[PDB]
């Protein structure tokens, strides 16, 4: 609509991207609030003009939600 | 030659095929690319091929189909015969990675790692930690401030080491599994160019901490945790008790309040450290009158040096000694002085 | 022979396979196309294979499946024994380049540089800078007026 | 293109309106102006 036009098809919304951040929840990316830190959720941002912001062959949505491989360590989960 | 592999980093690698390079004395005997015999099917991160309980892996062939054992002529045989040894290097490694289909089966067919290497290296900066049981090396991206269209979230180096390894903000500082990492509690090592960039970009900051400088494009940073540490409130891992100590306002920095005189002496036997190495002894400053740092280590430099504060601001000092070989001798550090 | 590569230009090249030419004194002993042993996987611009801190790369064979070490007869041996030295040249180099799919993964399969060479050369003019530490060579296109 | 973009850090370049590869190299003009081809090729080779 007004603030949901993802340029690159990283399947993630640019308002949730350049701003304070986002966090997955039930396999769906939602806005970030500061009270999520008690439960164990992180906060990360990315580049809204690309679909691979680190060069590695996994996209931003595929790397935030851990649906890529179960052997890659969780230290390489934020994009 | 009997070799085994290892892997440090975040992702695994399937069908690993290293290429090795043998040198003897200036020369280069052969370049071997590992065949189907010396191939490796899996490498989980932080593990080896083979595992910890097995013998190493032998290479002796050089063809595509393994025949034609590796030759050595007569002068190189007489050089290798008369005491010498050859050195082995690794040039490149090709492998595979795993993509899954639409909730189907993971395939690994021509998904080669070797074309994502020069793209990742020209974006990222490299940070390597070295503790005394394992090592880690990570790659973190960084912004290029020349191109105004180039968008990515910029980040400070104290945030890059926060994000790369899994660290938690325990009481302001960050701790890596009951090991303290700070600016003032580790050893920071750069090469020349990045040290030049860091010392050039300190003079624009209000706070003169190096964890607040901006991460750049081509950098290389190594850190080393110390082996013995003297934090005073907690965390003083020592078999040898320190002598002539003081206990008042001793939590961290910004609270130095004890002016005392005399000497401080520690003696550790050789059964608690390794021989034939090059240790480094380092600390910070104060505003006292005078001090001296005597080392009483034999087979080494048992001289002292002067303290000589240039100011009251915290500017570190560092010196080095040389260890004996597992004798009855003890390292004896004494620090004499008037003022702190 | 112990050689190492280098690259000066703009784009990187994957899977480098140089072919070398050995001459001694008027002759030409052999032409060697590099095998799967001394192949090179990556070559970023302004860098070398192997890197700056490692020993060079040894070539000693001439088949496709690497056997059959390089021979020299008696007269070329007695010329090489009496103080002379041989000269090495590079004739051509074939390699690869990389394209990406529809917002997907980069592929390098049969994307060869060796058919964009004679088209780029017949369009462009060549400008080479040489300072005291490195070199640079670029190709700039130019207008036809016929 | 306007002349006031230059302080921001933008360039000005032109090409051939009868072809899709004006320099012979295997990247097109739009693919090479916007840097969506590779992140290893130097920025001196972005204008077509």
């Amino acid at each position: 609509w007004e603030d949901e036009d993802l340029d690159t098809d990283n399947d993630n919304i640019p308002d949730s991207y350049e701003r304070n951040g986002y966090t997955i929840k039930d396999l769906i990316a939602v806005k970030w609030e500061d009270s999520f830190a008690e439960q164990g959720y992180k906060k990360y941002v990315s580049n809204y003009l690309e679909s691979n912001t680190a060069g590695d062959p996994y996209t931003d949505y595929e790397k935030a939600s851990g649906s890529f491989d179960k052997a890659i360590k969780t230290e390489a989960r934020d994009p | 030659a009997n070799v085994r592999y290892y892997n440090t980093g975040t992702a695994p690698m399937y069908k690993v095929t290293p290429t090795t390079n043998l040198v003897l004395d200036g020369d280069t005997l052969s370049t071997i690319k590992a065949q189907e015999n010396q191939i490796g099917n899996n490498l989980s991160p932080g593990d080896t091929y083979p595992k910890k309980g097995l013998s190493p892996l032998a290479l002796n062939t050089m063809d595509q189909f393994s025949s034609r054992l590796i030759p050595i002529n007569y002068d190189q045989l007489k050089k290798l015969d008369a005491g010498k040894q050859i050195k082995l290097e690794t040039t490149q490694v090709s492998g595979n990675f795993g993509t899954k289909n639409s909730s189907g089966q993971i395939v690994t067919e021509g998904n080669s790692w070797s074309d994502y290497i020069s793209q990742i290296d020209s974006i990222s900066a490299s940070i390597i930690l070295d503790t005394e049981n394992e090592s880690y090396e990570r790659r973190v991206t960084a912004k290029n401030l020349q191109d105004p269209e180039d968008k990515t979230p910029e980040l400070t180096i104290g945030e890059a080491i926060e994000k790369a390894f899994g660290a938690t903000k325990k009481d302001g500082l960050l701790y890596f599994n009951d090991i303290p990492i700070d600016e003032s509690c580790v050893e920071l090592i750069f090469d020349d160019n990045t040290a030049n960039k860091i010392k050039d970009s300190l003079k624009t900051l209000s706070d003169k901490k190096i964890y607040n400088v901006k991460l750049e494009r081509g950098m290389n940073i190594l850190i080393k945790t110390p082996t013995y540490f003297t934090n005073f409130d907690d965390y003083n891992n020592y078999p040898s008790t320190w002598s002539n100590v003081n206990t008042t306002n001793q939590d961290g920095l910004q609270g130095s309040a004890n002016k005392l005189n005399g000497e401080t002496k520690i003696k550790i036997p050789m059964s608690e450290l390794k021989p034939y190495k090059r240790y480094v002894f380092s600390g910070y400053s104060k505003d006292p009158l005078t001090s001296n740092s005597i080392i009483v280590k034999i087979k080494a430099k048992e001289e002292k040096t002067d303290y000589l504060v240039p100011e009251q601001g915290y500017t570190k000092f560092s010196y080095e000694f040389e260890t004996t070989e597992k004798d009855s001798s003890n390292i004896e550090i004494t620090l004499i002085g008037s003022g702190t």
